[PDB]
């Protein structure tokens, strides 16, 4: 082209010098230590609720004689500066101050809590503090300030515990939210946005539920521990047609084994119940293997099916597709 | 690696892992070093999800029948959102959007015509490297990287990114 | 740490002439041309001069 | 390994046989219709022997043997021992007859019998 | 030299590289699936095997039993090539010295300094392997086995092989520093050692026991046993008395346990250190699932022209067990108005006349079979037959005539009985499609090997060919008989 070849052969050289400016070389353990302490700690603290106290376990009596309930409030997420009490005086906490002394460097949070029992500005703890961060002091910092206790070959992402200096290691694991498929068994997961809402559909031979001479590939799936056939799920919601429910399996692949899964999977659900009679019939089935667990959630099975199962799309056709 | 094939290398981390550095002994293969041009990614605080409906996507129906005659399926961070009529214009609209400054940067876009999908992502936990584009290359001390993002003549390629482009190992050679 | 008095190998005194090999490196002159100019004709006594750390300048603010 | 749709029922159809009037009638489980074949085939697959699925560079199977080789033979433009022999037909004959390749580099003859 | 010496051996070994390529290519039409391709007739698909030269390289990554013999060759024309390091370079070159000396070093070790590396094959990767022609410009998704395997398919498993152009000298790209850390990392790891220390550890009082007694035989710590009546010592001086002869033994097993060349080859051979553990652990009887036998061909063979050729085609085509299924193409349950559920199995002329077989006889080797096995099925009655036809009259298929049939009458009574699909498609269908119809029911495979020195000599020539039986109740009590 029209560009000089001397001129990008050191283009680059002045695109990596700039790189190693404003990120430089640690862009990981800063970057994610800044978004947890302003971001992380904001729904820890509110996506667990409040607290139920009640000691009466012969006869409820609230009524009665005002039996006081106990509920909290949590809120207003404040980390302060990383500070030591030093003879009634409040002094600077340098990471080399904490370092000679033998002391763990650290800063505690305080939230607002409110009680109440008819019918503030706690502390909860101290985490540690990794230096040259957002609230760490060796911030912002002046080229004559920093030349009382710190190094110029040193640079920030490592804790001062009170033995000695910890970092962190990426810890790898496997992707979220995405369909795993395995190998035998033929599991395809679903990893949870919530607590434990997983969803294993399994490709196996039905060792339960046979005559001991059928025993071919059915379909059936683990959602909460329940073992219920797919083609009963399928006709628990959204399409209420068998001849309707091959679209959304419509692949267009040789028929060679997989219709007699297929017929298989059908057969076993017609087995059980009724598919196909009513609409209230086929919910039944659902709302009667969510209760036979040891640990059975609400038992509005209609209001389930939205927390529970695929929290994403909100509309109840729309979760047949997927 | 916390835990069969992963003490050998892979081409998929080409630039985000060293494939030569590896400690011998009982953790050669699992104990691996990023590369000079490596970051991590993270969690986006704003919306992508209603500014892709003004790109050429439409949202999908609910009433359970009529499906799709050829559209392909857009997934937003591994969750449904609509479907897109062509899956090379609207991916394309996307990259050049995301140059503009107005897309969050780490987002790593992919298609693919095997799987009949468009895969958008942008939950934390990608590392990323910065690649120069072609492109834009014709707008020529005096060069900070926000300059160099913002006018979309550099950009971030992430890991499902960088299988459905070309790249050129010289830079002013090949 | 400073520049060292001696040679490694040869023996030549080479810790006087840093400041005016600094001095020469100042204007626009190569460092393959600033040795020349000092009398230094062997590759051994040269490498001294091209390739050493100033470090009492980064030790001496504290 | 056939499906039908029922006609107003939409229903998988059973392959039910008729015991007086010998008809292949097809019969839905909830609208009961009949209706009849007009295939008479109930069955159609490509089947292959299917024993290994996905264990081809994991296990020490074979599909393909190799051919063996021998090397009692001599060549006659390589004058080289070890080459392979196998059975084939050539150009219609009642039986097979031994062929022979040598196996030796940049030689590339092949003679029958 | 100064100029256009280097030139040449690079013009040379760019040549010398693209010829060992093609032998190797010549080696895997060595496949039986290829039969009709190595004799002396006209073919119109010669061209396709001709040109095709990434299917050639795509088809030596995966399905690994025909690896074996495109490494070997490779290994076999690169000594024309590392032949080269005599003509090219004075007698006065200190890695010359060093490697005629045999002080440190070979000529292996100083190809892949000056002209090339080679070939790049490791034990089992897994989900890529490398191309040929490692460049730039090959790293496209679909014509690449690196991100796609194929386009038409079950490559999950992969076996890489490389061979890279570059020496140490050149250069070498960032995909040939890839490839050259994907291979080279099998011997970097370091928790292999105890292994050459667990075997001496058990090896070592089997022997440390045994010493040299006064009586001139050896003898046993214990109970004053007898291990054998004379020590086998190949000098006549009997100098050997009083010391523990075992105990120098273990350790001479132990040192060539220690130095033992842990290189090892990629899925047929396992390891030098694995084989001399499974021949020390004899006793060591893990389990039956795989039992290999030797059937020597010494016979009468010899006075004929080319009778051990036309003796071990014999044995193998009846002691192969060859499964119904590998004949069938298309099956098919057909209403017909005996029960009126019979099924069809149209066979094709062509791959029943190569396997040596006829219709009129593949009905035999069925009877012969279902009647003696009456005991496993679902409805054991009577009227259980199987007959023959030429034309399948139905509307399934409509390709051609030249594809006979086999009816099967399925087994009825006249009495309160079971006819239902799902019975005569899981218990039925896959009877006939494992049943044998040539060769015996326990032998996996025979193949034909040749050695020099074998096993068991014939002690009154040359070397002989034997074939070796692989079975899967007794051993040999069980083969002798079929
Ligand atoms: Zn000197
Ligand atoms: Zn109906
Ligand atoms: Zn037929």
């Amino acid at each position: 082209s029209e560009l000089g070849e001397g001129f990008l052969q050191s283009f680059c050289k002045k695109a990596a010098t700039s790189f190693f400016d404003k990120y430089g070389l640690i862009s990981h353990q800063l970057n994610s230590y800044n978004y947890f302490i302003e971001h992380g700690l904001q729904n820890v603290f509110q996506s667990f609720g409040e607290m139920l106290v009640e000691p009466s376990f012969d006869v409820v009596k609230k009524k009665d004689n005002d039996w006081r309930y106990a509920t909290v409030k949590f809120g207003e997420v404040t980390v302060e500066k990383p500070t030591f009490f030093s003879d009634d005086k409040e002094l600077e906490f340098l990471p080399w101050h904490a370092r000679l002394q033998n002391m763990t460097y650290s800063a505690r949070i305080k939230v607002n809590v409110q009680v109440e029992v008819f019918k503030q500005d706690i502390l909860i703890g101290s985490i540690p503090v990794m230096v040259k961060s957002i609230l760490c002091k060796t911030s912002e910092k002046g080229k004559e300030n920093c030349k009382k206790g710190d190094c110029a070959f040193d640079q920030g992402g490592y804790f001062v515990i009170k033995g000695a200096e910890k970092v962190f290691i990426a810890q790898e694991q496997m992707c979220t939210k995405r369909l795993w498929i395995s190998n035998s068994p033929w599991t395809v997961s679903f990893r949870s946005e919530n607590k434990r809402n997983r969803f294993i559909v399994r490709l196996s031979e039905n060792e339960k539920a046979e005559d001991y001479k059928r025993r071919e590939k059915v379909l059936t799936v683990y959602f909460l521990s329940t073992e219920i056939p797919v083609w009963l799920l399928f006709f628990a919601l959204g399409v209420s047609s068998d001849k309707e429910a091959m679209d959304l399996i419509a692949f267009d692949g040789d028929d060679a084994s997989i219709t007699n899964s297929l017929i298989a999977s059908i057969h076993v659900a017609d087995a059980v119940c009724e598919a196909f009679r009513c609409g209230n019939n086929a919910l039944t089935y659902v709302e009667q293997q969510i209760k036979s667990t040891k640990f059975p959630p609400a038992e509005s099975v209609d209001e389930c099916l939205h927390l529970y199962l695929f929290p994403g799309l909100q509309s109840l056709k729309k979760k047949a597709r997927f | 690696q916390q835990v069969g094939d992963a003490r050998y290398p892979h081409p998929s981390h080409w630039g985000r892992v060293c494939f030569l550095s590896t400690p011998d002994g009982e953790n050669c293969g699992l104990v691996k070093n990023m590369s000079l041009l490596g970051l991590v990614s993270t969690q986006s605080l704003e919306s992508v999800v209603e500014k892709l409906f003004a790109c050429g996507m439409e949202e999908l129906m609910d009433d359970t029948c009529t499906p799709l005659f050829g559209k392909h399926k857009v997934l937003l961070n591994g969750d449904w959102v609509g479907l897109c009529a062509d899956s090379e214009s609207f991916v394309a609209e996307l990259k050049s959007r995301r140059r503009q400054s107005e897309l969050p940067r780490e987002m790593e876009i992919k298609r693919d015509k095997d799987d009949n999908e468009v895969r958008i992502f942008t939950d934390a936990g990608r590392l990323l490297r910065p690649l120069l584009v072609v492109e834009n290359l014709q707008k020529l001390s005096q060069y900070p990287f926000d300059h160099l993002l913002d006018h979309g003549i550099l950009e971030l390629i992430g890991i499902e990114e960088e299988e459905d482009c070309n790249t050129a190992w010289g830079i002013k050679q090949l | 740490m400073i520049i060292p008095v001696r040679c490694f190998t040869c023996g030549k005194v080479i810790g006087n002439k840093w400041d005016q090999y600094l001095d020469l490196l100042q204007l626009d002159y190569t460092e393959g041309d600033a040795l020349d100019a000092l009398q230094l004709v062997r590759y051994c006594c040269r490498r001294m001069l091209m390739t050493h750390v100033d470090l009492i300048e980064k030790l001496l603010n504290y | 390994s056939t499906m039908k749709f029922c006609r107003e029922c939409n229903n998988i159809l059973y392959p039910k046989e008729d015991k007086e009037q010998k008809i292949l009638l097809y019969a839905c489980r909830n609208c009961d219709h009949q209706e009849v074949a007009d295939n008479s085939c109930v069955y159609r697959n490509e089947v292959h022997h299917s024993v290994s699925e996905r264990t081809q560079i994991l296990t020490d199977v074979a599909s393909d043997p190799t051919l063996p080789r021998t090397k009692a033979v001599r060549c006659s433009k390589c004058q080289h021992r070890e080459a392979v022999f196998f059975q084939a037909t050539a150009r219609g004959e009642e039986g097979m007859t031994l062929f022979f390749v040598c196996c030796n580099p940049n030689c590339g003859h092949r003679w029958r019998e | 030299s100064d100029l256009q010496s280097r030139k040449n051996l690079t013009e040379e070994i760019s040549y010398g590289l693209r010829e060992a390529e093609q032998v190797c290519n010549k080696q895997q039409l060595m496949v039986e699936s290829w039969r009709d391709f190595l004799a002396v007739n006209g073919e119109d698909k010669e061209e396709d095997s001709v040109s095709d030269l990434a299917r050639f390289c795509y088809e030596r990554q995966k399905s690994a039993t025909l690896s074996e013999l495109a490494v070997s060759a490779f290994k076999d024309a690169y000594r024309d090539v590392q032949a080269l390091a005599y003509r090219y370079g004075d007698q006065s070159n200190s890695f010359l010295i060093m490697s005629k000396a045999g002080s440190k070093g070979n000529i292996g070790k100083l190809v892949q300094h000056s002209m090339c590396i080679g070939l790049q094959n490791s034990a089992v990767s897994l989900s890529f392997g490398f191309p040929r022609e490692l460049t730039c410009a090959a790293w496209n998704d679909p014509n690449s086995p690196l991100r796609g395997a194929k386009g038409k398919t079950t490559t999950e498993s992969y076996v890489p092989y490389g061979v890279i152009e570059n020496s140490f000298l050149t250069g070498l790209n960032p995909l040939e520093s890839f490839v050259h850390s994907v291979t080279s990392r099998d011997s970097s790891f370091s928790g292999n050692a105890d292994l050459p220390g667990t075997l001496s550890r058990r090896l070592m009082f089997f022997m440390r026991d045994i010493y040299a007694a006064y009586d001139g035989t050896v003898r046993n710590s214990f109970g004053n046993q007898l291990v054998q009546f004379t020590y086998e010592t190949d000098g006549p001086v009997e100098d050997i008395t009083g010391e523990a002869l075992g105990s120098l033994s273990a350790c001479a097993l132990s040192e060539a346990a220690y130095s033992a060349l842990d290189q090892p080859i990629s899925l047929l051979e396992t390891s030098p250190l694995l084989n001399l553990k499974n021949v020390l652990e004899c006793g060591s009887k893990k389990g039956q699932r795989e039992q290999t036998m030797s059937l020597y061909l010494s016979e009468y063979l010899s006075k004929k022209k080319h009778g051990f050729e036309y003796g071990s085609l014999e044995i193998k085509n009846h002691l192969e067990k060859l499964s119904f299924s590998e004949i069938v193409s298309t099956s098919m349950i057909i209403f017909s108005p005996l029960s009126p559920w019979v099924c069809h199995f149209h066979i094709s002329e062509k791959v029943l006349k190569r396997k040596q077989l006829s219709a009129e006889s593949v009905v035999s080797s069925l009877n012969e079979q279902y009647k003696s096995r009456n005991r496993e099925l679902k409805l054991d009655i009577v009227d259980l037959d199987i007959q023959n036809t030429n034309h399948c009259s139905s509307d399934d298929q409509a390709m051609k005539d030249d594809n006979v049939c086999i009816t099967v009458t399925v087994v009825e009574a006249s009495k309160h009985s079971v006819l239902e699909l799902d019975a005569i498609r899981l218990v039925l269908i896959p009877f006939l499609l494992d049943s044998p119809v040539k060769g015996d029911q326990g032998i996996k495979k025979v193949n034909i090997l040749w050695t020099d020195r074998p096993k068991a000599p014939k002690r009154n020539l040359k070397v002989t060919m034997y074939g070796d039986r692989g079975k899967r109740t007794a051993l040999l009590e069980t083969c002798l008989p079929i």
